[PDB]
């Protein structure tokens, strides 16, 4: 479980990084 | 480290047993026995204990010879025969004998007389002792079993409650590496915009 | 971490700390094979021989392997671990069949190369750290010794002298000829010989 | 002897002294205490602990107050009502910081930014979003919607301005373009609450149909924002914006019900994990203590009840 | 007993050899995912298929110089 | 010796069903890879 965890975080985090990604580029593609 | 979860790693089959311990085959193959596994063991001292006597008497019996056995030709008691009957010991010794035997088969009648006053009495006492014990054996038989039932029970709320957590999360995994994989996309191909912005600013 | 020769004398046979084992040829500088032993984690290594049979020669790593390697197919092929920790030395003998292992766990033992199993043990009441391990020239002795140093003859398995002269561990061993003479070096910041 | 779950004095406590409906109440974000307004126009503030005293009681609207929402670093209460007004409240002071008297109608909602400049997103019944920033007395932003509009939020990031209203539709105003850039349709009647999660993934969104919709609010969805629904409440006559809130660790899901339960729901499976009975009219709000396991209901009953939870 | 506590702690320890190697091998593979972005060996068998078991011919005997036990104790 | 014996052949049987688990895991995982990179 422990370890389950880590790894989804890892994600949860990459995902925000991504969207700040995607709202910063499609704001400028306006 | 091992961390098999029986009641939620349900999947487990005799194929996959099978399989499992080839692979294990296939690497017990390449790795063997050397180390002393049981340093945490002491050595047993197999003869503690034992006197000089005892100690010739499992050696007997471990080169696998019988045990002596007494002689009981006494009772029955042959008379010597005419070669035999010069030795006046010989024949002392036939008498004594047939003295020792008329005692023996004295005293037998006397437990006898007494045991059949007696015997029925104390082999109804005696398992009426030995009935006890057995019910209460399976007193003891019956709580244990229990409580190895209560301990699969633990076993099983547990890893079962742990099972949602891990299947929540492993769904949770699955779903976010295929959307962020997809977002990863996505981005490169909102970089069109270098394309737009370099044509925009040639105008 | 360690590094052995291979009997012919033009190749390089080596380990490391990385997990990884790695084999080249010293006459040309090309390497030859390379394999992580297990992928996915830096584990140490410490340990590498080659035997001039041609084969049938191990590496000892972190965990207690110590894993005989089938070189064509990148796997194991037999093994000799007898501790708990980690194994700084491996030595075969000459014919190769007789081999001794130790570790800072406290106990030397020696070992069948022929078929797989213990044969006999080197045991003491401290458990000290083992650091270093060797034959003689021909394996009827061994020396063995890390805070202090002692000396075995393997041929009677008795304990023969016990060594104090050095005022700090040992870091590795070396005999003579006919075991008439014993090379050390220690963190007492000297090189010490020992013959007789 | 029984299970505990908080710090509370006892596993339900009922708070009295209210004069009229409680239409409002939220929790301080650092946990301490609580504030609850309604149609009697005061402000009370409980805390959450011991005997739960009534230690302050901020007066000043002319009207009933609609919402109230603390700041998130709980300096602050914010609050707007029927007198046309949004009002910051100075928690050290107890006094009216600022009163964006610029609407033109009843304010129906108010929620402040998140993080950065503290912004104040309204909706009112003049059909106008606004946002107005503290250092200045005009809105930074007015998005004039056609209808009334009932419920608002802010995005987590404070650039997208959420609202609903009379349309159903949920809008969804980005603050650099001046524009919707997607709209959320779904509910079949006029929305009466919205509340961001605490990670601002998600909103929920309540409605008159009897319904929680849960919506993605992220950037990028790769599909259909809209996540799933929750029914189980009911909306009366008496038409109340019945409010909606989110768990502090997102497993569970809150909204007002006319029914006079206060009901609880798991986000995953939707399934109503507490419907639980002791109002004697609307349950109008309904909130979680950010740190510990403790629900507050505020009823039209003037009645405000906090009770322990086992949130498992 | 003694003889199959050995074996089973054997294969015990034998089966952890290949979780250890499958674990690793399973994390590298889940790794890449939580990330994803778009020949005289011969001749060494051949001198092993005679000199593992060989030697006996020329390895008669223990050299008659080596050190006897009694002569090594006073290094 | 009976009872270390009895621990150790229930140690041994769990490390065979982690050696099964870890080999569905790891066809699984490589399953997924083929899944988003071609």
């Amino acid at each position: 479980v422990g370890r389950l965890q880590q790894e989804v975080t890892t994600q949860e985090t990459r995902e925000k990084d991504l969207q700040k990604m995607y709202s910063k580029l499609s704001n400028k593609q306006w | 480290l091992v961390d098999a979860l029986p009641y939620l790693d349900t999947e487990y089959n005799e194929a996959d047993r099978q399989l499992a311990m080839k692979l294990v085959e296939h690497e017990c193959k390449t790795f063997r026995p050397t180390k002393n596994y049981l340093t945490h063991l002491p050595v047993p001292d197999y003869d503690a204990f034992l006197t000089k006597c005892m100690l010739k008497e499992m050696d007997r019996m471990k080169k696998k010879e019988e045990m002596g056995k007494l002689d009981m030709s006494r009772c029955e008691l042959p008379a010597p025969s005419a070669v035999k009957g010069v030795d006046r010991k010989l024949w002392a010794k036939v008498l004594r004998n047939a003295k020792a035997q008329n005692e023996h088969l004295l005293m037998r009648q006397i437990n006898l007389e007494l045991m059949d006053e007696y015997a029925a009495e104390s082999y109804l006492q005696r398992n009426k002792v030995m009935e006890d014990l057995l019910t209460h054996a399976e007193k003891e038989l019956r709580k244990t079993k229990e409580a190895v039932m209560e301990v699969h029970a633990n076993r099983k709320m547990a890893q079962l409650k742990a099972g949602e957590k891990v299947k929540q999360l492993e769904q949770s995994w699955v779903s976010m590496v295929t959307n962020n994989y997809r977002m990863e996309m996505e981005n490169r191909q909102i970089d069109s915009d270098n394309r737009k912005q370099i044509k925009a600013l040639k105008l | 971490t360690d590094i052995s020769l291979n009997a012919s004398g033009d190749y390089i046979l080596s380990a490391s700390d990385d997990s990884y084992w790695a084999f080249s040829d010293i006459r040309s500088g090309k390497s030859l094979c390379k394999v992580s032993v297990e992928p996915g984690s830096q584990i140490a290594v410490h340990s590498i021989e080659f035997h001039p049979d041609g084969l049938i020669f191990g590496t000892g790593a972190a965990d207690a392997v110590v894993k005989i390697w089938d070189l064509k197919n990148q796997t194991v092929a037999a093994a000799f671990p007898g501790h708990t920790a980690a194994v700084r030395s491996i030595a075969f003998s000459e014919n190769g069949y007789y081999l001794a292992t130790g570790s800072e766990d406290g106990e030397v033992k020696l070992w069948d190369l022929r078929k797989l199993k213990n044969l006999k043990t080197f045991a003491n009441e401290e458990k000290q750290p083992i650091n270093s391990l060797s034959f003689d020239m021909t394996g009827t002795f061994l020396g063995i010794g890390g805070q202090k140093v002692q000396v075995l003859h393997v041929k009677s398995w008795s304990e023969v002298v016990s060594l104090s002269d050095h005022s700090g561990p040992v870091t590795g061993v070396r005999f003579g000829e006919n075991a008439r003479s014993l090379v050390t070096c220690s963190l007492d910041k000297s090189l010490r010989v020992f013959s007789f | 002897t029984a299970q505990r779950f908080s710090n509370l004095m006892a596993p339900t406590m009922v708070l009295l002294g209210h004069e009229g409906e409680i239409y409002t109440g939220a929790f301080s974000p650092d946990g301490t205490c609580l504030a609850t307004s309604g149609y009697d126009q005061k402000i009370f503030f409980w805390n959450v602990y011991g005997e739960c005293e009534n230690f302050s009681t901020i007066k000043g609207h002319s009207g009933a107050v609609m919402d109230l929402k603390f700041t998130t670093d709980s300096s602050s209460l914010v609050s707007c009502g029927t007198d046309k007004s949004v009002r910051v409240w100075d928690m050290e002071t107890g006094t009216c910081a600022r009163r964006f008297r610029t609407h033109t109608d009843f304010v129906n909602a108010v929620h402040p930014s998140r993080r950065g400049v503290t912004l104040v997103a309204s909706a009112s019944d003049d059909g106008t979003c606004r946002v107005h920033d503290m250092r200045t007395k005009e809105p930074v932003k007015t998005y004039t919607n056609r209808y009334q509009q009932t419920a608002v939020t802010f995005n987590d990031s404070s650039d997208q301005v959420i609202s609903g209203g009379i349309d159903n539709v949920l809008k969804v105003w980005d603050m650099r373009r001046d524009e919707i850039t997607y709209t959320l349709t779904g509910h079949r009647d006029t929305i009466t609450g919205i509340s961001l999660s605490p990670s601002g993934k998600f909103i929920i969104s309540n409605s008159m149909d009897c319904t929680v919709r849960q919506w993605d609010i992220r950037p990028f969805v790769p599909g259909q924002r809209s996540v799933g629904v929750f029914a189980g409440h009911n909306h009366n006559f008496e038409k109340n914006l019945l409010k909606c809130s989110w768990s502090p660790c997102e497993r569970f899901i809150t909204a007002g019900s006319s029914d006079r339960f206060l009901y609880v729901w798991e986000t995953l499976s939707k399934k109503i994990v507490y419907k639980l009975p002791g109002h004697m009219g609307s349950v109008n709000c309904t909130d979680f203590h950010p740190k510990e396991p403790i629900m507050l209901s505020c009823g039209s009953d003037k009645r405000v009840f906090l009770g322990e939870i086992d949130m498992s | 007993a003694r003889q199959e506590l050995s074996h089973s702690l054997y294969q015990h320890d034998a089966a952890c050899r290949v979780i250890s190697r499958l674990s690793k091998e399973l994390t590298a593979a889940r790794e890449a995912l939580s990330t994803l972005k778009p020949a005289i060996l011969a001749k060494l068998e051949e001198k092993s298929k005679s000199l593992t078991a060989e030697r006996k011919q020329r390895g008669k005997n223990l050299p008659e110089g080596l050190a006897k036990t009694e002569e090594l104790a006073e290094l």
